[PDB]
């Protein structure tokens, strides 16, 4: 006697994009995160007087 | 006839567009501006707080 079961399924949520506290941060898909070592910004400044 | 004499400048000088805030108190028309933004940018102390 062949017997079946009722499962029900995950809850699944908003993407990430499409959440609005992706309005706080600037988002790009680095493909190739696992071999950068170090990341850099290098700001400079001039000021007047 | 004087007026002309009065002022050789201001006069025939040609006229711009300004961008600037307004304000309106009673019967006079009154520009608003504050300057902390050319005091802190250079990081000397401000005049107008005393």
């Amino acid at each position: 006697e062949a017997l079946l079961g009722v499962y029900t399924n995950v809850v699944e949520f908003v993407k990430f994009l499409e959440t609005a506290l992706a309005a706080a941060c600037v988002n790009t898909e680095f493909k190739d995160l696992r071999r950068m070592i170090d990341g850099k910004i290098q700001f400079k400044i001039s000021m007047p007087t | 006839g004087d007026k002309a004499a009065l002022a050789d400048g201001h006069d025939e000088i040609q006229r711009t567009r300004i961008a600037a805030s307004l304000v309106k108190i009673g019967d006079k028309f009154v520009a608003i501006e504050s300057l902390q933004r050319m005091y802190n940018e250079t990081q000397f102390p401000c005049p107008l707080n005393r």
